[PDB]
């Protein structure tokens, strides 16, 4: 029947204090015939009364999607706040009730390494930089790329890996124009996770 | 001292 | 001194029989004095000779860069054998042993759920289609979209989360421009996991 | 039977 997913907000969003960081309760395949679904929220076993609640929309099999998005500070999650979505619909035996919050553990801060175009990468009329991120804890991290305080988008990070001490690791590769590395540009991955001093890092390279 | 990414807050201390 | 990285191969390598899974172990901020790094590799502590090396490229501070690449056998990793990748290199106190593996524990299927465009979205140029994937262990996924049988690369997926019952989920955004939605054109997110029969599932989704 | 990805194959039972 109805079916419920509580994705926890972007970790760029937890880690950004200009950005508001959200959870999102999403309620799937709620039929056209019993279509109300109830949001209660609770912030450490204690309800809250801010959420937004989306308008439904239609779906495959007179079905319906509804939402409901919840502010949350910054500090809240950080601090290891637990967040619960409860959903009600006549369809429903019992409410379903879901919860997230940040994993717990003591936090460890991401080493970050970056690898220039090997001799091969630099005959192409394209070229790859790499950038090499381990030893974080939680996994929640956020890796973007820039180049003169504007933003490099032609970029994949690849999830958080497991390591075998607890630990997570991961790579991005960011592509660019030979000729944009060939004038002298540099490229910088920035790294944003909650073990870094203001959250923040940033590696760079350039054509040597 | 504050950190910056492309030119948006991130956090002080 | 020397760092090394041990990457486990790409999750859609070992999932698909045609493609050739690989496990990558990388040294960085190898000195120019003490370039020469030797492998070991072995399978369930068993040694193995079949490993290429790669050659060096230049890092940042006379420093090099130095790769090994393992080719795994499918079933090999999806029955949980542990690759152990050994670092020997003349300025380390001892060798550095990395280790990698599947997760362990019993293999859940995922389910996977459609969301056809929003009212407001419909008013856009681009609408994002999206696909909701949750249940599934281990987190080792890959999603990708296709119509018509051919690749639509204009996606993002989040990383798997960690769900409070052990398995993990995540979703996944395909943005397109409206008219190819208009015109009716199917969409299909292909999800590929272990636990699926034949590793392979499809939703797909169109205009009503 | 088997599975197929773009043209590809995946996995055969």
């Amino acid at each position: 029947g109805p079916s419920v997913f509580l994705f926890p907000p972007k970790p760029k969003d937890t880690l950004m204090i200009s950005r508001t960081p959200e959870v999102t309760c999403v309620v799937v395949d709620v039929s056209h015939e019993d279509p109300e679904v109830k949001f209660n929220w609770y912030v450490d076993g204690v309800e809250v009364h801010n959420a937004k609640t989306k308008p439904r929309e239609e779906q495959y099999n007179s079905t319906y999607r509804v939402v409901s998005v919840l502010t949350v500070l910054h500090q809240d999650w950080l601090n290891g706040k637990e967040y619960k979505c409860k959903v009600s619909n006549k369809a429903l035996p019992a409410p379903i009730e879901k919860t997230i919050s940040k994993a717990k553990g003591q936090p460890r801060e991401p080493q970050v390494y970056t690898l220039p175009p090997s001799r091969e990468e630099m005959t192409k009329n394209q070229v790859s930089l790499t950038c090499l991120v381990k030893g974080f804890y939680p996994s929640d991290i956020a890796v973007e790329w820039e180049s003169n305080g504007q933003p490099e988008n032609n970029y994949d990070t690849t999830p958080p890996v497991l390591d075998s001490d607890g630990s997570f690791f991961l790579y991005s590769d960011l592509t660019v124009d030979k000729s944009r590395w060939q004038q002298g540009n540099v490229f910088s991955c920035s790294v944003m996770h909650e073990a870094l001093h203001n959250h923040y890092t940033q590696k760079s390279l350039s054509l040597s | 001292d504050c950190a910056w990414h492309l030119g948006e807050l991130v956090w002080c201390t």
